[PDB]
């Protein structure tokens, strides 16, 4: 997936589309919200999804939510540095190899996609 | 006091865990 493209919604191929298509929806969980507006500064993004998998599990639910408070903060950034920060470290968070190895294990970006 | 990633982290969990069950 190529995140800047999935953050912009910019020249976004079939499965990175779908991916943004279901984001979108995930954006509108109140729970969601809630927690976004609790935490109006940046985070570490990195940080945020190693926590998430700090009980030693990992869902595709987990994952959307993730990549949706990504969006969030990257909707209302400020700045070109916060969302290039967003970007690389979200690359960064599936680029591990626990991660990456979850994925390719796990039916593959190509399983979330058709949810 | 508790790190922001900390706090924001759990709430994901359980809201991921959440849409992993009803839509997942």
């Amino acid at each position: 997936i190529n995140f800047s493209a999935l953050l912009r919604g910019e020249r976004m191929c079939p499965l990175t589309r779908e991916i943004h298509s279901q984001m979108l929806i995930v954006t509108k969980s109140y729970s969601l919200v809630e927690t976004f507006r609790a935490f109006p500064r940046l985070p570490n993004i990195l940080e945020i999804g190693n926590n998430i998998v700090s009980d030693g599990n990992l869902n595709w639910g987990r994952i959307l939510i993730l990549l949706g408070i990504s969006q969030l903060y990257f909707t209302k950034s400020e700045s070109e540095s916060e969302r290039t920060q967003i970007t690389e470290q979200l690359e960064r968070f599936f680029r591990q190899d626990a991660i990456s190895n979850w994925i390719a294990s796990n039916g593959g970006w190509v399983t979330c996609a058709s949810l | 006091a508790l790190p922001p990633e900390m706090v924001v982290a759990r709430e994901l969990r359980r809201i991921g865990d959440e849409f992993n069950r009803l839509y997942c």
